[PDB]
RNA sequence: CAGUCGCGUAAGCGGGGCAUAGGAUCACAAGAUACAAAAAGGAAAGAUCUUGGAUUUUUGGAAAAGCUACGCUAGGGAUAACAGGCUAAUUUGCGCAAGAGUGUACAAAAUGAGUGCGCGGUUUGGCACCUCGGCUUGACUAAUCCUCAUGGAUGCAGAAACUAUGUAGGGUACGACUGUUCGUCGAUUAAAAAGUUACAUGAGCUGGGUUAAAUACGUCGUGAGACAGUAUGGUUUCUAUCUUCUAGAGGGAAUUAGAAUAUAAUAAGGAUUAACCUUUGUACGAAAGGAACAUGGGGUACUAUUGU
RNA sequence: AACAAAGCACUUUGCAAAAAGACGAUAAGUCUAAGUAUUGAGUGUGAUUUCUGCCCGAUGCCGGCUGGUUAACGAAUUUUCUAAAUUGAAAAAAAAUUUGGUUUCAGAGGAACCCCCGGUUAAUGGCGGCCGGUCCUAAGGUAGCGAAAUGCCUUGGCCGUUAAAUGCGGUCUUGCAUGAAUGAUGUAACGAUACAACAGCUGUCUCUAUGAUUGACUCAGUGAAAUUGGAA
RNA sequence: AUUUUAUCGGUGAGUAUGUAGACUCGGAAUGACAAAGAUGAAUCUUGAAUAAUCAGACAUAGAAUGAUAAGGUUGUAUGUCAAAAGGGAAACAGCCCAGAACAAGAGUUAAGGUUCCAAAAUUAUUAUUAAGUGAAAUAAAGAAAGUUUUUAUAUAAGUCGACAAGAAGAUGGGCUUGGAAGCAGCCAUAAUUUAAAGAUCUCGUAACAGAGCACUUGUUAAAUCUUAAAAGCAU
RNA sequence: AGACAACACUGACUAGGAUAGCUGGUUUUCUGCGAAACCUAUAAUAGUAGGCAAUUUAAGUAACAUCUUAGUAGGUACAGA
């Protein structure tokens, strides 16, 4: 914040890779959020 | 703008930052490029203000007045320094604008000069400017080798020699 | 501060001797590993990387054996005994120029 | 997957929008489901599904204004005011370097812009480790107001003063005003300088300031009340256990068997000021003015000395 | 310096069954008072001299329309369920109407407070800016007082008092933030109130000294207390 | 109306110089994910049963904040303390070693040390310092015939120092000024002749005069012996 | 004068009937294992709950840790203009 408090704390979106190369997956598994 | 008053907004507050500390063998800004002589900061990396650089410029002009010379500036004050009150308590946001400044790495050139003058007359002008600037300064001539960190590349010394693990 | 951490800026000739021998001992561990593998015609990426960008105690300068780089110091140098666990961690190379 | 609609030659796509920013339950209201129906037939009130109305914005969701200096209890020093500690921006604290400039001339006799490199721990502050002044009596520092020695001084003739180097032995008084430290002023003085020590010292004193209950004024508040405001008044406890200290003793171990008397080396403290005359109206100086060195100023006794 | 106070002023009280006010788990009733508007109660101010100005907009109170609003009450309305009957349907059938019970909806008219109009300042309270002119307000601080018990700037300026005045007194005022019964202002008299000055007087002080008694000290008798983790 | 710029702003070009929390064309190490194999001290998961804790502190690195101050405040990475004794750091929560079940041993070692206090070297080698500098908490810029080393450089063609003498002439350059003659200031400062001699570097005069300097020759005299810079340790 | 109402009065004394997310205290030995001071929510911030997770001992393990080899995600230091 500052002279006027301004609470600014967002929920983490957790974007990016959820599975790496040569990693086993089944239908429906998220691999990359973007 | 100018080398002491940039075309930047004083409201946008800038983080303190740090001067560059070349650890990979960079010689950026350690050689005389425009003028024949130069003033080098040889001790440590600092943040110089715009009032200190303005006084240094006045000292070189006061000593060389009435003569023909061309003064170059190799630093620009593009860093806003925001100072909160010394009487204030900690917190309550970042401080307000105080002055402009510039960050200088070690063994970098500040001023260069070219003119129809004697060398000893230029050594004195840079000596006085160095006396009033923060830190320790040195006289440099055009053609001198660059500096890697705090080591000069003299006598065929190269950057690859400084990177070689074996140096004994 | 008011809490005293009495650490001298320089090392004694006894601390230096042990440092030379610890750097010498590590070289023997690497050489022993490198020679044992060469007899079998094998290699390890960690060993090939050590022998490529790390010198031996006999190839190091005294400044590199008793000091380290510190951007916060006047001359960018600092006592190697001021590094945490400096007797059990490897430290032989500093940025070029300092 | 089932149901059944759209577009498409077809493959196929479609369960809103390129992506990332709209809160439940409860209660209430509107539709469906055929579950149960407090003797029985119905119903009421319930259950399940769909849906709607929210600065429920302290947005996992209470219908909610103040004073207390008349205050109380439980706690915290987990967060303040005094002191100590850390820090040194700042300071009414200093030093060094460089030298624009002033000095009729001439940087450094004096003076020293804006600056740089530091010391120090006096002021105002930061952090949060930790919850006044006067009197009396000291001790210590030296960045020196006087007294002592001394360098420089086109700008040291002399005198006085300026600057600077040594040096803290002693001294730095009296009064008016103010609660005052501070400050202002009067009049003397060789001079009437500073600082640290819990901004030394209240189990040594004082209580004027600050200062709870009373009260009034102004201002603020709808008001109770409040104020870095102002004014009058307002309980200042303690028989010294220990260390240290000031004095005085009992016992003792001394080259040694023990005494009387007179005592050395040695140690610890104490004393610690300044001015005038003489010299001499000499040096210096146009004059005014006016040193330094040295002698004496103990005697209306001795003695010494000066006059008659 | 606070309270009270004599004085002053305002409001209230007609006494015909209870004057008002106060008291009464709440009354009878009591005080008021064996009083009666020159009585009693409440409120503010605080003898007397000289005086007490402007504003009824806000707030409070009082008065006032053949008015508005208007809860209860109530003309006029309306509904749920069920029983029986009729109509309807008479196919697997509801549905509608009347009545009984049961249970809802509903408001033309219709009180005070309130809305509206007026009165009241010794009621609570308020009493201006800008540059002779001008804007605004219910009205713009009048008389008087004024570095004050009110003053941040500030030790305001000037005069007197002091050898020396942040004090005291007088005086001028652009008074951060004086002011007229939260009364304004000036004397006599009064005050263990607060401040200032003079004379005298003094050990308050310069600067202490001596003397006296009781304790303190010693001997004999009696014999506490707070306090204490342990202590070389 | 008119042209011109080694002046200001603007546009174009540059494989020009710098600048970086919201620039990254290039780009580590580290860390992260998963697969197989191997190793290892069961350290993992699940079932059942069932707690405490929810101001942390410091060190190191790197940041925000502050003032590039705080034993300050606040994230990240690692460790210790907390809840860990023991050895080292004089004394020591957080640092350097090392994890205490109990004894014995001139036992073997870590960090750290070895003249005495105090267990162990007055042990060897090569240099520096003369200041008790320093020796277990680096005060700065800076000054300087302190000393050492290195690298250049001068020397019987006499280095270095001293001493002796010289250091001219056109000319008092022109201007300026009351005066300006090398030496207030302004402009110029190709020459000339000499063993050399600035139209003038420092004093001096009101202005001249005068005394020095640069420079020139001579005498004395060094056979590892001149001058300067840098670096190390000191003052 | 918040003055007095018999130790007490901004509301006495006495008998009966409380709470305290706060402070303090909580008593024998041996043995085994062994944290946290973080996240989320809260009328919360001295508290509490759920997780992460300490413990007990059974059932599993293609468990978990580490290294090697090959592979993958991502743009810091650095460097550059
Ligand atoms: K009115
Ligand atoms: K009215
Ligand atoms: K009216
Ligand atoms: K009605
Ligand atoms: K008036
Ligand atoms: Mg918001
Ligand atoms: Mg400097
Ligand atoms: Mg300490
Ligand atoms: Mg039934
Ligand atoms: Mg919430
Ligand atoms: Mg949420
Ligand atoms: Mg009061
Ligand atoms: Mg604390
Ligand atoms: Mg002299
Ligand atoms: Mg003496
Ligand atoms: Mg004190
Ligand atoms: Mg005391
Ligand atoms: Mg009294
Ligand atoms: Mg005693
Ligand atoms: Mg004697
Ligand atoms: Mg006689
Ligand atoms: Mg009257
Ligand atoms: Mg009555
Ligand atoms: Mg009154
Ligand atoms: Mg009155
Ligand atoms: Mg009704
Ligand atoms: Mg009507
Ligand atoms: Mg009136
Ligand atoms: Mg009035
Ligand atoms: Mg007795
Ligand atoms: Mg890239
Ligand atoms: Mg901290
Ligand atoms: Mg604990
Ligand atoms: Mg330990
Ligand atoms: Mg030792
Ligand atoms: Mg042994
Ligand atoms: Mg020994
Ligand atoms: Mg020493
Ligand atoms: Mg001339
Ligand atoms: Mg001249
Ligand atoms: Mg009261
Ligand atoms: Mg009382
Ligand atoms: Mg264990
Ligand atoms: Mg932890
Ligand atoms: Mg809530
Ligand atoms: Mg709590």
């Amino acid at each position: 914040g500052a002279y006027r408090l301004k609470p600014k704390r967002t929920i983490p979106k957790k974007l990016g890779a959820k599975k790496t190369g040569d990693q086993y997956v089944i239908p429906g598994n998220i691999i990359y959020k973007q | 703008g100018s080398w002491l008053e940039p075309n930047l907004n004083r409201k946008k507050k800038m983080m303190k930052g740090r001067p560059r500390v070349p650890t990979g063998g960079s010689t950026k800004g350690t050689t005389v490029v425009w003028g024949d002589y130069g003033l080098r900061m040889r001790d440590h990396h600092r943040r110089i203000s715009a009032q200190q650089l303005k006084l240094a410029e006045d000292t070189i002009k006061q000593r060389l007045r009435g003569q023909k010379y061309r003064l170059y500036k190799r630093v620009a004050c593009n860093v806003g320094v925001y100072v909160s009150g010394n009487e204030m308590r900690m917190g309550k946001g970042k401080g307000s604008f105080d002055h402009w400044a510039t960050r200088v790495a070690v063994n970098q050139i500040i001023f260069e000069i070219r003119g129809q003058l004697h060398e000893q007359v230029i050594r004195d002008a840079f000596r006085l400017a160095g006396h009033k600037l923060p830190g320790l300064y040195e006289f440099v001539k055009k053609g001198d080798p660059p500096v890697v960190g705090i080591t000069k590349l003299e006598d065929g010394l190269t950057v690859e020699d400084l990177k070689n693990p074996r140096k004994k | 501060g008011g809490l005293l951490w009495k650490i001298p800026w320089r090392m004694s000739k006894f601390q230096k001797l042990r440092q030379r021998r610890r750097l010498r001992a590590v070289d023997n561990v690497v050489a022993t590993i490198e020679n044992a593998l060469a007899k079998k015609g094998e290699t390890v990426k960690a060993v090939e990387r050590w022998r490529a960008e790390m010198p031996t105690e006999a190839e190091m300068l005294p400044k590199d054996k008793y000091t380290i780089f510190d951007r916060k110091e006047k001359r960018y140098r600092k006592g190697i005994h001021k590094l945490p666990k400096w007797t059990r961690v490897s430290q032989r190379v500093n940025p070029p120029g300092y």
